[PDB]
């Protein structure tokens, strides 16, 4: 079989800026016709990954005069001349010289942008919620740039440890921002036992950190 | 519309089988060989193999040769793939993707691809998830826009999926990686940002899916 290697990861490249990405292949995927079957494709997050290039260098259908591809029978590139938001996701080559099909391990393309402050929101438990004995506090740090972001948990002014988790989405495909939720979970007894809920963010796009909060029963 | 549609996510036993479905519409199902792909993460991506469904006659990566089975339904326009004596290691994202060939440059690649299948092999048994409303408040509030969201909790496998308003709201949708909790129960919260002066007349409504358990949830979310 055929192996395909990639590079895991892209030195992230701001809009408008060109990137290049590389494969390479164990054996060559040139034959004898002078065609070389190599395709590349692009996985946005959540999705089936979309066919860019194939035999490796022309554009598929609507696909951005942007992309185009070059190498030699074992050495190949992908190029972006000028990156935009929609871009970021996961590349993969595909060699279909010969079965079996093999693909690289992907190339992640991440872009940098402006640093963008995030939106600080705090959601109390739902009364449905408490009724079951359990109580989850959720704060939402929306649309934020770069990823590195500090979230503390504040119950009547005690710092909590280990007893939150929080989640991070991928970069947008549209603004090139980062979402993050932090979940802070109590039983229904030590909810009740305290009024004030917040929620400290500390961010790059932050001149100092906000509070978010409510008073249980507010 | 050309596409590929896929069975919703499933959970099955160690040494169990499984059979995912892919309906192609659009299109003479007969006209395209349907392949199979496996995603897993860090692993890339891993050809299992196609079939002819004009002919019935399937070919395979070697590496799965003995899991895959793969056949066609000509009349249902539906390509299918069992998954034999199942292990963790097969638990993955598995896609079917359509074979096109252009006589005129000699290329050929998968053109369009259905949306995947999660599939978990674990013992544990399934669990679906509870729903809670995130509401919209002063303490969610930002210029004119609001937000709110579902808190989907405590399920088991992976994954769920979230629309708002039976797919009419997709602006402003952030729906979280899952986050698995010390319970080995997985967790997720899917929000979104509306206009606050919508809030009065605007139902919101968060529509939750956990194919492996056969359960669906609507949830209203109410300021
Ligand atoms: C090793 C030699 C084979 N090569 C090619 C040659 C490729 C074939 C060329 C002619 C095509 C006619 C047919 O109508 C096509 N449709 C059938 C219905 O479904 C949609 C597509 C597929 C078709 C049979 C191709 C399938 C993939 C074939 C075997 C390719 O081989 C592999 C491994 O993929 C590899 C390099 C170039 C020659």
């Amino acid at each position: 079989d055929i192996v395909i290697t990639q590079d895991e990861l892209s030195s992230p490249v701001t809009s408008g800026e060109s990137v290049s990405i590389s494969c390479r292949s164990s054996k060559s995927l040139l034959y004898k016709d002078g065609k070389t079957y190599l395709n590349w494709f692009l996985q946005r997050p959540g999705q089936s990954p979309q066919i860019l290039i194939y035999l490796m260098s022309t554009r598929a259908s609507g696909v951005s005069d942007r992309f185009s591809g070059s190498g030699s029978g074992t050495d190949f590139t992908l190029e972006i001349s000028r990156v935009k938001a929609e871009d970021v996701g996961v590349y993969y080559c595909q060699q279909v010289v010969e079965y079996p099909y093999t693909f690289g391990g992907g190339t992640k393309l991440e872009i940098k942008r402006t640093v963008a402050a995030p939106s600080v929101f705090i959601f109390p438990p739902s009364d449905e919620q408490l009724k079951s004995g359990t109580a989850s506090v959720v704060c939402l740090l929306n649309n934020f740039y770069p990823r590195e972001a500090k979230v503390q948990w504040k119950v009547d002014n005690a710092l909590q440890s280990g007893n939150s988790q929080e989640s991070v989405t991928e970069q947008d495909s549209k603004d090139s921002t980062y979402s993050l939720s932090s979940t802070l979970t109590l039983s229904k007894a030590d909810y009740e036992k305290h009024k004030v809920y917040a929620c400290e963010v500390t961010h790059q796009g932050l001149s100092s950190p906000v509070t978010k909060s409510f008073n249980r029963g507010e | 519309q050309v596409q590929l549609q896929q069975s919703g996510a499933e959970l099955a036993k160690p040494g169990a089988s499984v059979k995912l479905s892919c309906k192609a519409s659009g299109y003479t199902f007969t006209s395209n060989w349907m392949h199979w792909v496996k995603q897993r993460p860090g692993q890339g991506l891993e050809w299992i193999g196609y079939i002819n469904p004009s002919s019935g006659y399937s070919k395979y990566n070697q590496k799965f040769k003995d899991k895959a089975t793969l056949t066609a339904d000509k009349s249902s326009s539906t390509a299918y793939m069992q998954l034999s004596s199942l292990t963790y290691e097969d638990s993955a994202v598995y896609f079917c993707a359509r074979l096109s060939y252009y006589d005129y440059d000699g290329g050929y690649f998968f053109d369009f691809w259905g949306q995947g299948t999660t599939l978990t092999v674990s013992s544990a048994s399934t669990k679906g998830p509870s729903v809670f409303p995130l509401a919209p408040s002063s303490k969610s509030t930002s210029g004119g826009t609001a937000a709110l969201g579902c808190l989907v909790k405590d399920y088991f496998p992976e994954p769920v999926t979230v629309s708002w308003n039976s797919g009419a709201l997709t602006s402003g949708v952030h729906t979280f990686p899952a986050v698995l909790q010390s319970s080995g129960l997985y967790s997720l919260s899917s929000v979104v940002t509306v206009p606050s002066s919508s809030l009065g007349t605007q139902t919101y409504i968060c529509n939750v899916n956990h194919k492996p358990s056969n359960t669906k949830v609507d949830k209203r979310v109410e300021p």
